[PDB]
């Protein structure tokens, strides 16, 4: 079906095609245009006439112009091969390093598990930072949102988390980067090739990258959202396996979105927000789950608009948000690394009823402390110490010591470091937690905990303070 | 000139004649189609409120007739068709398949499963359209109605037809605080009647599939899920679906209620619904209103809720009680629809979410929970202990208001707080802990009687279940009785005061 | 769904999107200049008062609007169809607008698809051929007592102001 | 005349009408529409067709079908055997006690009764509520404006005034359930027979209960408001009577309208609002009189949308209104029965003379400690107390004392409250707060002062309290 | 007519609030947009220029005069609100009056601080 430029006004196209007008989405490619010209069908408008949204930049166009319709929506590579390449959202390799070699190509939508499929009842993904697992008890397959103050070595810690878990595990994890800043990208680029989680000499760099920068259109940056899904539901499903999938941002998309809405007619609702906000969000979050296949984690990077989240769409991506990571430069302040915030970076799941009893116990008791710490430090912060318990003391140094212990040495940044990072099974660091709660090791140096690996790697490095 | 169809094919045959002609009148072309609403030509001489079937099987709904097309919202999508198709009538109105062997099933608002056990057992249909009854059908609640959550059961006293919010803000379990409801109803649908019993509809709205999943699981294992309907329109769900889920189950708490049954739909959660519909009104350009909202989701919850009542027995006696949830934003309720089914419903329960976040489990903003209703949903027993209990509670958070100074005040004040906390133990009842009401009014008659108020707060709770499952064993005889009386006795008070000192030279001192 | 007649002109909507339903009318059986005539013809039979703005009353409305424009094709003699079209701008009052439509429809035969000149131009007249301003040519290269006040003189202008311009 | 049903576009149906359009406002049936299907006449559209609201379902609907005016707006049946029976709008029952029968019908438009016509005075009447009397007792004939409260108190409020009142007053009534909750109305009518005011042995109660439940279309709870109002007039003047025309709730009428004017596809307003929102609004009030043949006295609930009256409707509406009760929900979450904003709780009439001097300038005085007070609770807030004149530190806590002496509780939420039900004469209570102005009393607590009737009780309270 | 027929009237113009409200409703009604607060504005260039019909003229014109006393009535004292602005930037003054006075019993109840004719002060009495 070929159709005319009937309207361009911006890239709502309209197009006229006096041949079939298929259904909606189907992207089209404009013939005429020398670099690929998606159009998605966006509205069959009625005679014979469909609006269309360019995912693209229009000129030098005539009304009439010719467009073939690809038939289908937006059809991209899906396969290992994005592993270690970026892809735009056309697929595009803006990697830059010649094409990817897929053969298995997806429309970029793509549904929710259909009932049945699901795996009911979600397992706590594992982060394995210590810390993090233990505060945020991640689910496989889980929404986990991060808040959080950037370039903190943000990447760093996500880089880390890719290989934390999804080397460990193996897994496999997406970057899209939605609406970033192409900067952004090609820093973070380099710098997993640098950190050579990206491996230049392996596509099979722990992820597969997506970017749709701030320069495509909302709905196309919006839509290398959806890519990266196809890509990760390739994984999952069909690698079978936990994918992760790192989004950065999230927010950007909802802009994004709202962002067409308003040229697409629409009334977008509050904020302007489309009013399909929720549903653009439930059925991406939706998609997003634990098949039998695997589980689809959903690493979302949160920006926070007007730094607020009670935004309306924040506040129902709480909904979706099950784990949460609330970083905290505080805690990077305190040299801390981890610098997530404990005490905020919390999951839902986590129960004692799941995530068993016991590490849930220990993980309250620790909050408590934590906070109950925390409030000493105010307390003591005006009233110096031992104007106190030393119950307190006790705790003020276990707590600290724990804290120190959640310090967590970081294994490609010997360079910021002078350590290497480490990773913890779980049980050991419940145990681990418990038993410096349970404060067995007093008469070490917490300096000892302060980067530790593994508990016992915590003994050890206790050992060497204490001499 | 320009409405539409002008330079269609509509015209293009007309020109000539109107030459070939079918329908029109009970089928329509999409004339155009385009944010689930497809315009459709023609379907003329179709009904008002018709249920339209798409093409692609999807479903319409024919709200609007213009005199040109029928604006025919679409529970579906039309990256699943193309204009021009044809709807094809249904000739009906929305009307739902309704049917009890959807207890033990979980469906798709349409009727259909998503319990994937193949094709409902329905065999009825049922208007979701349906009427709210009238004045004189509906008949007061004398009927009291648990949670197995005493202190809601309790400071919220229930009864069945009864429309009550349950409000708060985030997943505290927010559903886990409708789950424990359930759970204990399980024992009453375990017990005997229809009234006796109450059939749960969870009617899940916006409520992603994911949220299903465990959910549903949960209430396999407990399979109360056998008297039990989950509507289901999750999150994904497309909007008329979202909005049409809540009017289904409409249809059918209505119908067990004259079925004579007294029914329990939990409407679940009416804020996705109403976020849906405007957006749905806005999509058509129906306008918002206030708060981005149209004002007669005022009506839609009205409408809905209204269908949910407490009848006579001319009436059946029937019920629907509802239980619709909006989950807070943040105690943000001049917004619209908190506005609206505060006056609609018939008390609303607040909860203190923080609180619950500090642990508190309940959590409850009591201090505005709230049945207006109250007296009528209540046993003499529970108004033994609990009617003192609220109001000495009254006092406690009166007394918890002045926590500046601290208790440093008189005996009975700081007490007052004491006793408070006791009383917030025995509050506290944990989640997955349902019980049923004479233990209940047992085990807060201890402490209401201040017994328990040499404990430190922990061991209360400790005390409870050690008692609890002291009773159980042995005086699991007095809870016989005690169920059996409805009323707590002056023996039963004074063998349950023993069995207390018992208990509690049992528990420790 | 129909066949989609898009002949050149054509009115790329704006009422003549009947036109372009006729183009598709007219092309099924070519009925074409049958019709484009029977416009015409029409054209000011109707449009004068005569019964007929008496008829574009909005006062008398189509309650026998459709009982005597209509039943002026039944008035009239034309309509192998063309009443039913009018039956239709009749509510949709296009009948207004007709004049247009027509000569959208029309502009007459092979003339349906016509020019005329412009830039440097001087000239009025349609374009009825394939390759063209050979015809121009020879159209300008007729006669030579000719106007410039039908087309440009390049004359106070085109270069008028040019030197100007520069300065 | 007959019209054809052309465009049903949701419940404004779209009509066309082959033959001659009565005016607007004809009242047009649905034939096939056995259930009396009044679409009214709102749009003469052009082209005989009208824009017509239906009050009642549409479904089953063909476009086509066919619609037969009743050559007349909507009449009703009107006369004194609906004192005892319930009928909704179009005058018909919903004590559903079979049909009343009345032979008197009118058009539930009554048009604005000229200046000359009304009691140009009207005068004191009392609620035996301390704080309404105080701040806004009745008077005689007059709307008032009720705000707020759920019935957690509005709602209840209405309920105790009328508690008092078509007893103590002869009061002759009308209660309006607007956009009604069906519910309570239900247990009201049981109480109602009950308490036997309804009395159906004689449909000759003090009260004619219409309801116009929320379940109607907009078209027909916005319409039930001419209706009532209507049947106000017939009963005042015609019937004679003291009406009391209770509404509940107006404001869910004005969000009825909103949504129409909408849905005619016409401009609302600001907000959301109509244009006409007021003149809707005002020609209903200028229906509603106390001519001298009876009185209309409006107790009228007017639910204050999302409890803003900032909102500009409700601002309108204090235009009509000639004294208010405005609650303060603010204070009602302090517990408090009666819960007011007491500046600007009113009867406009407020006047050492109109009310006796002793009122007025104790009223004042009040009025001005309070307030004063009002500006303390700020200082204090952001402060303590202490800095401020411990003198001012008493008459902040004589303030919250003579709020809890306003806190009166009643009988029928004594079930609620566990909490005596009391009503006061007004002498009593200009005693009482002259007192605690005298301030002797100072030393006794706020529970004291706390739900009580007369002081005098709370004297005993205190004692009792010590 | 009695101003230019020298005397010296008074007008009230009670409430100009509420004509603005018709007018505007009118207005939209012609649907004819509005402006602010749904109002469109020329209800200021129509009232403004109704209020520049008031006037103190000279001897010709009998001395002439018509003063106005508009009133405004605030809603919430929101001088902000468009007809308050727009009376704002119209007036001669504006007496603004405090119900917390009022309340005080304080009669008259003037919120004096805002309270001004700044103009008023030279049309006045020796006395005063």
């Amino acid at each position: 079906t070929t159709g005319r430029i009937v309207a361009v006004i911006g890239a709502v196209v309209d197009v006229q095609f006096d041949e079939g007008l298929p259904p909606i989405l189907n992207a089209l490619e404009v013939q005429g245009r020398e670099t690929r010209l998606v159009l998605e069908v966006a509205q069959h408008l009625g005679e014979s006439t469909v609006r269309t949204i360019a995912m693209d930049g229009t000129e030098g166009l005539v009304r009439g112009q010719k467009v073939l319709d690809s038939g289908a929506p937006i059809r991209i590579p899906v396969g290992p091969e994005t592993l270690g390449r970026i892809m735009n959202v056309i697929g595009e390799p803006i990697d830059e390093r010649g094409p990817i070699k897929t053969k298995q190509f997806a429309a970029i939508h793509a549904e929710a598990p259909e009932f049945v499929e699901m795996s009911v009842e979600q397992e706590i993904l594992v982060t394995g930072i210590k810390v993090v697992d233990l505060l945020a008890p991640y689910a496989k397959g889980g929404k986990i949102g991060l808040f959080g103050g950037a370039g903190v070595g943000k990447t760093v810690l996500i880089m880390e988390l890719i290989n934390n878990v999804a080397k460990a595990h193996g897994g496999y994890s997406v970057f899209a980067g939605v609406g970033e800043r192409t900067r952004e990208g090609n820093d973070l680029y380099h710098e997993m090739i640098e950190s050579g989680v990206i491996n230049l000499k392996d596509a099979t760099s722990k992820v597969a990258l997506v970017y749709g920068q701030m320069n495509e259109p909302p709905g196309a940056r919006a839509r290398v959202a959806l890519t990266g899904l196809t890509v990760a539901e390739y994984f999952r499903d069909q690698e079978g396996q936990d994918v992760l999938l790192f989004i950065d941002n999230i927010f950007r998309f909802t802009q994004a979105g709202s962002e067409v809405s308003a040229l697409l007619g629409r009334i977008p609702s509050a904020v302007g927000y489309q009013p399909t906000l929720a549903t653009d969000m439930g059925t991406m979050q939706e998609r997003i789950t634990t098949t039998k296949k695997g589980s689809i984690t959903s690493v979302q990077a949160i920006y926070v608009p007007a730094d607020d989240l009670t935004d309306p769409a924040p506040a129902t991506t709480f909904a979706h948000l099950d784990a949460t990571t609330v970083l905290s430069r505080a805690i990077a302040e305190l040299g801390i690394y981890p610098a997530v915030d404990p005490l905020d970076s919390t999951s839902r799941i986590m129960d004692p009823n799941i995530v068993g009893s016991e590490h849930y116990d220990v993980a309250r008791g620790v909050q408590k402390i934590l906070q109950d710490y925390k409030s000493l430090q105010d307390i003591i912060a005006i009233l110096g110490m031992d104007e106190l318990s030393e119950e307190d003391k006790l705790t003020v140094s276990r707590a600290r010591k724990i804290q120190r212990f959640l310090s967590q040495p970081f294994q490609v940044a010997e360079v910021f470091t002078g350590h290497l990072g480490k990773l913890v099974p779980l049980k050991e660091t419940i145990k681990g937690f418990q038993q410096i709660l349970a404060g067995e090791y007093d008469h070490l140096p917490e300096q000892a905990f302060y980067m530790v690996g593994p508990i016992e790697e915590a003994v050890a490095k206790a050992d060497k303070l204490a001499e | 000139k320009t409405g539409t169809a002008e330079v269609s094919s509509i015209l293009e045959e007309r020109i000539l004649g109107a030459d070939t002609s079918v329908d029109l009148e009970e089928t329509g072309r999409v004339l155009s189609i385009g944010d689930g609403i497809a315009r459709v030509h023609g379907l003329r001489n179709v009904q008002a409120e018709e249920m339209v079937e798409f093409s692609s099987g999807l479903k319409g709904m024919s709200l609007n007739l213009e005199p040109d097309n029928v604006g025919v919202v679409v529970f579906g999508n039309d990256k699943l068709i193309k204009e021009g198709d044809i709807v094809k009538r249904t000739g009906a109105i929305v009307d739902v398949p309704v049917g009890e062997e959807l207890l033990g099933r979980v469906v798709d608002a349409l009727g259909n499963a998503i319990d994937g056990k193949g094709p409902i057992g329905s065999k009825a249909r049922r208007r979701v359209g349906l009427k709210a009854p009238g004045i004189i059908p509906r008949i007061s609640v004398r009927e009291p109605m648990q949670t197995g959550i005493k202190a809601v059961d309790s400071l919220v006293p229930i009864g069945r037809g009864q429309r009550e919010l349950i409000i708060g803000d985030r997943q505290t379990g927010k559903t886990s605080i409708a789950i424990d409801t359930i759970i204990n109803q399980k024992r009453f649908n375990d017990g005997t009647d229809e009234k006796k019993k109450l059939y749960c509809i969870y009617v899940a709205i916006g409520q992603k599939r994911s949220t299903v999943a465990q959910l549903v699981k949960r209430l396999t294992d407990a399979d109360a899920m056998k008297y039990t309907i989950v509507v289901s329109a999750t999150a994904s769900d497309a909007a008329p679906l979202q909005y049409l889920a809540p009017y289904s189950g409409c249809s059918m708490g209505e119908y067990f209620r004259d079925n004579g049954k007294h029914a329990l739909i939990i409407y679940d959660d009416l804020s996705k619904q109403a976020v849906a519909y405007r957006q749905m009104s806005l999509l058509l350009r129906r306008p918002p209103g206030r708060e981005a909202y149209p004002g007669d989701v005022f009506y839609l919850h009205s409408r809905l809720l209204e269908r949910a009542a407490k009848m006579n027995d001319a009436f059946g006696g029937g019920s629907l009680t509802a239980l619709p949830v909006i989950e807070t934003q943040a105690g943000d309720v001049s917004a619209y629809i908190p506005t609206n089914v505060i006056s609609i419903t018939d008390g609303q329960i607040f909860l203190e979410t923080e609180l619950f976040y500090k642990g508190i489990r309940p959590a409850i903003n009591v201090g505005l929970s709230v049945s207006r209703v109250g007296s009528a949903a209540q046993t003499r027993a529970m108004k033994q202990v609990a009617g003192t209990m609220k109001l000495e509670l009254a006092q406690y958070r009166e007394v918890a208001a002045f926590a500046q100074f601290g208790s440093d005040l008189d005996a009975a004040t700081q007490q007052l707080l004491s006793r408070g906390v006791r009383l917030t133990e025995l509050l506290k009842q944990g989640q997955y802990s349902p019980m049923a009401i004479e233990e209940q009014v047992a085990v807060i008659y201890a402490g209401v009687r201040g017994y328990l108020d040499k404990l430190e707060p922990s061991k209360i709770t400790k005390f409870e279940n050690a008692f609890l499952s002291h009773v159980i064993s042995q005086h699991q005889a007095l809870l016989g009785k005690i169920r059996t009386d409805g009323k707590i006795s002056e023996e039963s008070d004074a063998k349950l005061k023993e069995i207390v000192t018992n208990f509690l030279a049992g528990f420790e001192a | 769904f129909a066949k989609l007649v898009r002949p050149p002109v054509q009115i790329y909507g704006i009422e003549g999107r009947y036109a372009t339903a006729l183009y598709s009318a007219a092309s099924k059986q070519n009925k074409l200049e049958q019709v484009e005539k029977e416009l015409l013809r029409v054209g000011q039979i109707l449009k004068e008062p005569k019964m007929a703005a008496s008829l574009l009353n909005p006062y008398v409305k189509r309650s026998v609007k459709v009982k005597s424009l209509s039943d002026m094709t039944a008035k009239e003699k034309f309509s192998p169809l063309t009443s039913n079209l009018i039956n239709l701008l009749a509510e949709n009052g296009r009948l207004t607008n007709t004049p247009a439509v027509i000569s959208a429809f029309s502009t007459m035969m092979s003339v349906h698809r016509g020019e005329v000149p412009c830039t440097v131009t001087t000239a009025s007249a349609l374009d009825e051929t394939t390759l063209t301003e050979l015809k121009t040519v020879l159209k300008s290269f007729l006669s030579k007592g000719q106007v410039l006040k039908l087309e440009v003189k390049i004359d106070p202008s085109i270069m008028g102001g040019m030197i100007v311009r520069i300065g």
